[PDB]
């Protein structure tokens, strides 16, 4: 597809980039399967989601939570909870029901969890947008731009 | 004599290489691609889009000067970049081309 | 930005209870730890008389009374889920009721990974220490002395690291803890004895044993018997050294035992509260050997009846036990010698409203507006309606889990997602079970889904909708979309399997309900789980896994796709005002979304990037987006003014900051009050049954407000000692700072009840005590 | 009938009775 395309375009130039930062290949949101590695598209969810981003243009970003608390998932990293399966779904029972089907269903699948081993935004930006080619040599992007191309993309494109 | 050149240089555009001619196509912009150390590693920065513009300046004597400017240009990512990288690949790749129909010139 | 935070009702949840003698040596004294307060009731001829309610500047995890050496009557030990432990004391002088912090102090560790158990607070039968399992691998011990006035505590090593329940056992010649941890090789029972002058831990009295895998609660047994009884899911075992003597009753098979209680003074008999609701009694056989001794026997358990589920127990006085819930009503019971002719010896003798928790909640007109609550869980879930009067609820029990509430103004109903249990089989008769007029969708443990649609006037279910198997109803909305002038059942769901991690699956259904019928007008099959839906300018506004979908109700009365959002994780929550979108996601906080009418998809302006796990959203105007998380906190975000790049622009900015100390289910926009130093008004309800009111003020009543914060703050005196800038300062585990831009309300209302000379004190060089006396009461009057 | 819950702990016998 054209979206995998440009996602595996955007990936094989981020791989040079020493100001890149992107999100930690062991995220709970792989585990979780809220991202899916095996296509390449999810770069640009993360792009689009400031989970992956670069750090010459934004140098003071919050750091993105390894795992869930506690409430969140009920589930240690990467560690069978202590608590009993009755007592947590008695937990979740106190929730609303968007965030009690959210925890139980990150309850769910961070259980079988297991570990895994461990700028050029103006260009990316060009890429993303598919006007390297017709665009000016003065017009300068930052990452603030990227990800708005990105977004724009996926939208258009999902 | 140069429109043979042109000829060159179009089938370098033409759509067939483009899939390893891409990077060529215009100059190594040094804000958008990162790389500050370009200006300092290469003096003379020479593309595609250039060497056409001095095709249509006309600003070649002979097709020896096309090719002393289209060699600049391999050169210098010969140069700037270390082999094994891919666009030391792709430009070996485009070279190849060049030579091929410039041998026949 | 600038907010007013006061509770309009006090949490109801049970979260603690304890018996002793804390207020006199002669009075026999119930405890009752809810979240943030502790109330104190004296056990009298009448039943429980309150002689003083007390509120903590912390969340209270450890409640427990013991009695030093030479102290007249019990001292309290409290420790909150901020560590602030302090040891109280009743003091009563004549008609003035005072708790003396006889000592206060932080606990908390720099370093230290929070148990999963959670913060276990027990203490040594003699009162030589305290000891606290706060962090994997460290065991803190307090030592009980009249010159530890500071609580200078110290920690032991603990080699087990995943440890579920601890006590300390009676009748050992040193500190003795025993606890059931989980290694590699399975869950095991150990004893360590606690030398406080070698500051270490050293062998116990007896040796590690193997014991269930689901084994949950240690009760240390007193003399004659000693040892202890540790209880898991379906057998109970004593265990004394030499002495094993395991149980596995059926009886107890169907439902996980929660909370223990001691009944007679030498353990003989233990209550025991399960999920379910079902009280049992433990028995405990005595054998006096020839030799002297006495030994145990046998253990027996007998199904007593059925109770309120029971966060906790506690044997009160001649038959009579206090039931604590946190997921319904609390109760007084009497157990009986004689069954009511039904098998069950427990009779119920006095109910105490609970309404947590509150999963959702709205604000209706049946010019003075009423809230109407899903509260409740399981058996106990129901309906409160809850109006001013103070608050006065009339409950409406479901006997099943309500999730979801909208009014229907135009039909004179309520619609109401419900839950409920069978094995199928229903457990027992419910409100799902037993509508007026039912149907079932067309095209172990299992929940089972439906929607209810009960009369506003008698509250009685008119009907009620069975959704598919397996089918999780989720979101709900009561409107009219487009050119349709029939208002509309709009119910989210999720087709839930153990295959899946995210629902590939889910349905949006139009119901009508019209001349007492309900009849499916339409039925979407989705992608995913309908997390959120809300109606948007005749248009229906959904959140489907990460997706915001905006749809069109066209006149062949089907839903049509007008456009789509996809950078979220998890769409949990929408909230929308004109059109403007707020978009509760999982993890990523708040983001803000603009509708654009002249091209018809949606724009981001700003997303929140500091990582919340969010609960609940709410769109205060068209700048302020109030949230709350996981951790009790609140905040108050904002697009930035002065912002000048595009980047700056992209960011909202977290501008207020407040710890509740409670969790928030829902915001909704309505006031209790009739129809002003403050403007607007949102109601919360949260997880505790406690419900809040946050409003906006300007720069010089918030300004004005925050010095008398600051003067009352140094005024008046903390039960326990903990300041108030620490209470309300904003934390989680990763972050911590002061709160900004929030006035906690109830310390201000506070200010109405001090002393007169307190009054002058405060108000000195600020203006007199009666405009702000007036201010104060304007305040209340919100 | 229930042997078992004959003889509940008094603290005093007076407690409750005027419930
Ligand atoms: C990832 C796509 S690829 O086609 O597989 N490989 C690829 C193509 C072109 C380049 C370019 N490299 C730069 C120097 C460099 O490594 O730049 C970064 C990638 C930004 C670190 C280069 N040297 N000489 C020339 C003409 N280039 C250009 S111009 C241009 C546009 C690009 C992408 C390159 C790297 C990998
Ligand atoms: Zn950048």
């Amino acid at each position: 597809s054209p979206l995998e395309s440009l996602a595996w375009q955007v990936k094989c130039l981020l791989k040079y980039s020493t100001t890149w930062k992107p999100l930690n290949p062991n995220s709970w949101l792989y585990h979780a399967k809220l991202l899916d590695p095996s296509t390449p598209v999810h770069i640009l969810r993360e792009i689009g989601l400031r989970l992956s981003h670069c750090s010459h243009c934004v140098p003071k970003l919050e750091p993105i939570p390894e795992w869930p608390p506690l409430a969140s998932c009920g589930v240690p990293p990467f560690q069978k909870p202590l608590t009993s399966p009755s007592r947590l779904s008695r937990d979740h029972a106190t929730l609303n029901g968007a965030l009690q089907f959210a925890t139980k269903q990150l309850s769910r699948t961070l259980s079988r969890a297991t570990p895994i081993p461990e700028c050029c935004c103006g260009w990316l930006t060009k890429t993303v947008k598919e006007t390297t080619r017709t665009e000016p040599i003065n017009t300068t992007y930052s990452y603030t731009d990227f990800q708005k191309a990105v977004n724009k993309l996926l939208t258009a494109s999902l | 004599q140069l429109k043979c050149c042109s000829g060159i240089l179009k089938e370098m555009f033409a759509k067939k290489h483009a899939a390893y001619a891409w990077p060529f196509y215009k100059p190594v912009d040094v804000e958008a691609l990162g790389l500050h150390d370009y200006c300092d590693i290469i003096k003379h920065p020479m593309d595609m889009s250039t060497i056409k513009s001095k095709l249509e300046a006309r600003e070649y004597r002979d097709a020896q000067e096309f090719g002393a400017d289209v060699r600049l240009m391999f050169s210098n990512c010969y140069k700037y970049n270390p082999p094994d990288h891919e666009v030391v690949a792709m430009a070996r790749k485009l070279q190849d081309v060049f030579e091929m129909r410039f041998a026949k010139m | 930005s600038y907010n007013y935070v006061v509770t309009a009702q006090k949490p109801t949840a049970v979260n603690g209870c304890v018996t002793g003698h804390f207020t006199s040596a002669e009075d026999l004294n119930l405890l009752i730890a809810k979240n943030t307060r502790l109330e104190i009731y004296v056990v009298t001829a009448e039943g429980l008389r309150p002689v003083k309610e007390v509120g903590m500047y912390g969340k209270i995890a450890v409640m427990e009374l013991f009695r030093p050496k030479g102290e007249s009557k019990d001292l309290l030990f409290i420790l909150t889920a901020k560590y602030n432990a302090c040891i109280l004391e009743y003091k009563q002088s004549g008609e003035s009721i005072d708790i003396i912090t006889r000592a206060h102090g932080n606990v908390q560790d720099r370093i230290g990974r929070p148990s999963e158990t959670g913060i276990i607070g027990i203490i040594d039968p003699e009162c030589r220490m305290i000891g606290l399992r706060l962090y994997d691998g460290l065991f803190k011990v307090i030592p009980l002395d009249r010159d530890n006035k500071e609580l200078k505590a110290f920690n032991i090593r603990l080699e087990e690291l995943h440890v579920i329940d601890v006590k300390f056992l009676y009748g050992c010649q040193a500190p003795t803890i025993c606890f059931v941890y989980q290694d590699p090789q399975g869950r095991h029972v150990k004893t360590y004895e606690v030398s406080l002058r070698e500051k270490e831990f050293n062998k116990g009295p007896w040796k590690q044993e193997n014991v269930e895998a689901e084994a949950s609660m240690v009760i240390a047994v007193p003399e004659p018997f000693g040892g202890a009884i540790i209880i898991g899911q379906e057998s109970i075992t004593y265990h004394n050294g030499d002495k094993y003597l395991a149980i596995a009753p059926p009886i107890i098979k169907q439902s996980t035992i929660v909370c223990h209680n001691r009944v007679d003074p030498n353990g003989s008999r233990y209550l025991l509260g399960d999920m379910e609701g079902r009280l049992f009694m433990l028995l405990l056989e005595k054998e006096e050997q020839m030799d002297g001794t006495v030994t145990l026997k046998d253990l027996r358990v007998e199904l007593l009846g059925e109770t309120s589920i029971a966060e906790c127990l506690t044997y009160l006085d001649n038959g009579v036990v206090f039931v604590g819930s946190r997921l319904g009503d609390s109760q007084l019971v009497k157990l009986n010698v004689d069954s009511n002719e039904q098998g069950s010896y427990v009779v119920a003798m006095e109910t105490f409203t609970n309404l947590g928790p509150i999963v959702d909640m709205c604000v209706v007109d049946l010019g003075q507006g009423q809230l109407v609550t899903c509260s409740g869980a399981f058996k106990e879930g129901s309906l409160r309606i809850i109006r001013n009067g103070k608050l006065h609820i009339r409950t409406v029990p479901l006997y099943e889990s309500p999730r979801k509430i909208c009014y229907q103004e135009v039909s004179q109903c309520f619609g109401v997602l419900s839950s409920r249990i069978e094995v199928t089989t229903a457990l027992r008769p419910s409100a799902s079970t037993q509508a007026l007029s039912s149907s079932v969708s067309s095209s172990e443990e299992v929940e089972v889904h439906n929607l209810l649609i009960i009369d506003q006037h008698t509250f009685e279910v008119l009907h009620a909708h069975q959704f598919l198997q397996n089918e999780y109803a989720l979101s709900l909305v009561s409107c009219k979309l487009g050119k349709d002038p029939n208002t509309y059942f709009i119910v989210g769901t999720a087709m839930v399997y153990p295959e899946e991690a995210e629902p590939k699956q889910g349905r949006i259904v139009v119901f009508q309900y019209s001349d007492g019928k309900l009849q499916t007008v339409a039925e979407k099959e989705v992608k995913g789980a309908v997390y959120s839906m809300v109606e948007f300018n005749g248009k229906l506004l959904a959140s489907i896994n990460s997706t915001v979908r905006l749809y069109e109700w066209t006149t062949e009365k089907e839903l049509r796709t007008e456009c789509n959002h996809y950078n979220n994780i998890m769409a949990l929550y929408l909230k929308t005002k004109g059109d403007f979108i707020l978009v509760g996601d999982l993890m990523r906080s708040v983001l803000l979304l603009a509708y654009k009418p002249m091209e018809g998809n949606f724009e981001e302006i700003a997303r929140d990037f500091n990582p919340n796990w969010m609960s609940a959203v709410e769109i205060l105007d068209d700048d302020n987006f109030l949230g709350a998380e996981n951790a009790f906190n609140l905040f108050v975000c904002q697009k930035d003014s002065a912002a000048t790049t595009d980047e700056e622009r992209q960011h909202l900015q977290e501008v207020g900051l407040f710890h509740l100390g409670e969790f928030v289910n829902v915001f909704c926009h309505g006031s209790l009050v009739m129809q002003t130093p403050t403007q607007g008004s949102v109601l919360f309800g949260t997880v505790n049954g406690m419900i809040g009111l946050v409003t906006s003020l300007s720069e010089s009543w918030y300004n004005l407000l925050l010095d008398m914060q600051n003067r009352l703050n140094k005024v008046i005196k903390s039960v326990g000692k903990i300041e108030h800038s620490f209470w309300r300062s904003f934390h989680t585990e990763r972050k911590t700072e002061p709160a900004t831009g929030f006035i906690d309300g109830d310390l201000i209302e506070s200010f109405l009840d001090i002393s007169r000379p307190k009054m002058q004190e405060v108000v000195a060089n600020l203006a007199t005590a009666d405009d702000l006396i007036k201010v104060v009461e304007e305040l209340t009057r919100i | 009938m229930a042997d078992f819950l004959k003889g509940l702990p008094v603290y005093n016998k007076s407690n409750f009775s005027r419930f």
